[PDB]
RNA sequence: CAUAAAGACCAGGC
RNA sequence: AUCUUUAAAAAUAAGCCCUGAAGAAGGGC
């Protein structure tokens, strides 16, 4: 806020740029426009897979079996069928 | 047994929203609903100058009605107060609940 | 390698956990075998066929 | 032998209400191409399991198209309807081959590629959930600080983890309490599952919002775009469908405070509640805001556009360290160049004598042509001089000659100093 | 290592 | 191309 | 306690200097 004072300080040095070049002007890039239009939306369908109430009480969490089914085996062999190939 | 909910609020439509969704909620997780029920609109007042000098604005002091319901339930599951848990109520509502 | 640990998840627990080092005759002699040793102990399996 | 793997097999399946389903494939595409290296052409084959009695017949499979692309793959359609005229072009006639034992031994590729479908299997109901949940808004208690991402517990041992560059800049964490987001874009990354949790992500904003805003969940007031700085200021764009509603006296509410609670939610966050309009200048007008526009010159196939203030607003156009032509060269669509009226003016003026010039490049006869130049332009060579009815009826006279005579010079001189310099080889 | 070690007898005719 | 350690003690040749 | 005419606008925050026309890019304390 404060700094960035010492360009406005050269503004002169700016003044004989604008007359050297005066087709360019202060410029600003720019990204990722295109996909934080889509992602902006569901619009609805979303919450009305999700629907705030409802939607996260009874699908909650669904791949909470599957990892606990996953380790399980090839520690299952070891610890089961003993130490003792 | 109750929990009982008693909830406050500034505007009606994010308590009358928020009432729909604690009832259906608990239609859905399987137990039974008592109410709701409406009481009246207290109102209040609170002079914020955002400025300088008192009164030379000749517009309002911020003057504001306050809208707020209560709901009980009796004999809920696990179900039921991980459910309310899980669910993420709206921010500007007061709520005051009760258990036991 | 990691690319042979990546399909060292697809092969086996023994498909590639093998190098040879083999224990062969030394260099320069050259003889026959005249006796073998047959010795194991009770825990852990003695292999047929065979 | 093996004879075990089938027993602990079975052993390890089931377990996501499918036993068979999945290693009857495995079994499939594993022994198939085991004989794919032995027998060095082109060979491909399927078999036939069964679980029961422990015997296994594999079977030989020809394809059948119409030539014979490389040799004695191709029945040849017409062969084909004699062994058995129910095989029809696009499926194999099965004929046998000869193998019936478990295995021999390799009997280890089985193994592994076992724990190949387990761990893919895994990865299908990791995305299952990340179906189910992509994109709400969800919380978990923080587990593990390792002083770059951190970890959480969302429930029956959900665990999740937040990035660095995900996160508001400078944010504070005890283990123990939770926050919110949405959740995200998937990387696995390793062999498990992984779930970065944003903040600092417009995603974030939109959907508290979306639980902030009870007419986005009855599509009352539509969202269009959104732009952020996440501990400094926002700018999101909003529309009605009705046009009685208004969108952005919906989206502060009273007295802040929509605006105001979800900006202390995320700190010092400002937020810009703007009206989406169906026009690409005049929402950029909006955009702006608080500034004051005067004009704005739309450029074309570029998508760039720039911008004069009039004066005393210049610094609160611009914003401090170009936030506002940032934020607002990021809710649009349309690059900003933010100048004053005076730069505007020398803007025109150098443009006028930078397209005389260009025409100077040209056969250019006296001033007159110039005259018309500064007039009626019309720039960069009339655009192919494909302009109607006499410059829409413009008076000098000369009705038929002299509109010929531009479009003549005009045509020949794209032409052959466009095809001498701009075309290449 | 993996698979075994036996001893084994040479018998070179020096 | 990489692995069979290091150290102790004894026997042996001159 | 027998008529009161189709619903309400918000940010006050980011330390000090050099190169550069830069609110493009980087450096220092």
């Amino acid at each position: 806020a404060a700094q960035t004072r010492r360009r406005e300080r050269r503004a002169e040095k700016q003044a004989q740029w604008k007359a050297a070049n005066p087709l360019l002007v202060g410029v600003s890039a720019k990204p990722v426009n295109r996909p934080i239009l889509s992602l902006n939306r569901k619009p609805k369908s979303r919450v009305e897979s999700a629907l705030n109430p409802i939607a996260d009480l009874t699908v909650a969490e669904y791949h909470k079996q599957i990892e606990s089914n996953l380790q399980r085996i090839e520690r299952k062999n070891q610890r089961t069928w003993y130490s003792k190939p | 047994q109750r929990i009982r909910i008693r909830l406050k609020a500034f505007d009606h439509r994010l308590i009358d929203q928020a009432t729909a969704e604690i009832v259906e909620t608990a239609k859905r997780t399987g137990a039974q609903v008592r109410g709701p029920i409406p009481l009246p609109t207290r109102s209040e007042r609170f002079t914020v100058l955002i400025s300088p000098h008192v009164n030379k604005d000749a517009r309002d002091q911020y003057e504001i009605r306050t809208h707020l319901r209560l709901v009980d339930i009796v004999e809920p599951t696990e179900k039921t107060v991980d459910a309310l848990m899980r669910l993420d109520l709206a921010a500007g509502v007061d709520v005051q609940i009760s258990l036991g | 390698t990691p690319e042979e640990k990546l399909l060292r998840a697809i092969f086996g627990e023994k498909a590639s956990d093998v190098k040879d080092s083999s224990l062969r005759v030394p260099n320069g002699v050259s003889g026959t075998v005249i006796d073998v040793q047959v010795f194991t102990r009770d825990g852990v399996e003695k292999d047929k066929r065979a | 032998m093996n004879k075990e793997i089938l027993a602990v097999v079975e052993a390890v399946s089931n377990e996501k209400a499918l036993p068979r389903e999945k290693i009857f494939e495995a079994l499939e595409s594993a022994l198939a191409t085991a004989t794919k290296k032995k027998y060095e052409q082109e060979i491909d084959v399927r078999v036939q399991i069964d679980r029961k009695s422990g015997d296994f017949d594999t079977f030989r499979r020809w394809l059948v198209v119409d030539e014979v692309t490389q040799p004695t793959k191709e029945i040849t359609l017409e062969a084909a309807r004699y062994e058995d005229e129910s095989l029809n072009l696009g499926d194999y006639v099965e004929d046998q081959i000869e193998s019936v034992t478990f295995d021999r031994i390799t009997t280890q590729t089985a193994k592994q590629v076992i724990v190949q479908k387990v761990r893919e299997a895994e990865r299908a109901m990791v995305v299952d959930q990340f179906r189910e949940h992509e994109g709400e808004i969800i919380t978990g208690v923080v587990k593990k600080v390792n002083r770059d991402n951190i970890s959480l517990d969302l429930g029956n041992n959900a665990e999740a983890v937040i990035l660095r560059e995900d996160m508001l800049p400078r944010e504070n964490f005890r283990p123990g309490d939770r926050v919110r987001g949405v959740l995200y874009s998937v990387r696995p990354e390793a062999r498990g599952a992984q779930l970065f949790v944003t903040r600092s992500k417009p995603e974030m904003l939109i959907e508290l919002f979306r639980i902030e805003v009870p007419e986005i969940g009855e599509e009352v007031i539509e969202i269009k775009a959104a732009a952020r700085d996440p501990g400094s200021r926002a700018k999101i764009a909003v529309k009605t469908n009705d046009k009685r509603i208004d969108p952005v006296g919906a989206c502060v509410g009273m007295r802040g405070a929509r605006v105001q609670a979800v900006s202390t939610e995320l700190g010092g966050e400002r937020i810009d509640i703007v009206l989406w309009d169906d026009n690409p200048a005049q929402f950029v007008i909006n955009a702006m805001a608080p500034a004051d526009v005067a004009s704005i010159v739309v450029d074309e196939d570029k998508h760039t556009m720039d911008i004069a203030v009039e004066a005393g607003n210049l610094a609160q156009a611009i914003g401090r360290n170009g936030q506002n032509v940032r934020l607002a060269s990021q809710l649009s669509g349309w690059e900003l160049n933010v100048m004053t009226v005076d730069d505007l003016q020398a803007k025109h003026q150098a443009e006028a004598h930078a397209a005389i010039d260009t025409f100077t490049k040209y056969l250019d006869i006296d001033e007159d042509f110039a005259t018309v130049l500064v007039e009626e332009g019309f720039s960069t060579l009339e655009e192919l001089a494909y302009v109607p009815m006499k410059e829409l009826l413009e008076i000098e006279g000369l009705d038929e000659p002299t509109v010929e005579a531009l479009r003549e010079r005009a045509k020949n001189a794209l032409a052959t100093i466009a095809q001498a310099q701009q075309e290449s080889l | 290592g993996v698979l075994k070690i036996v001893k084994v007898y040479l018998a070179v005719k020096r």
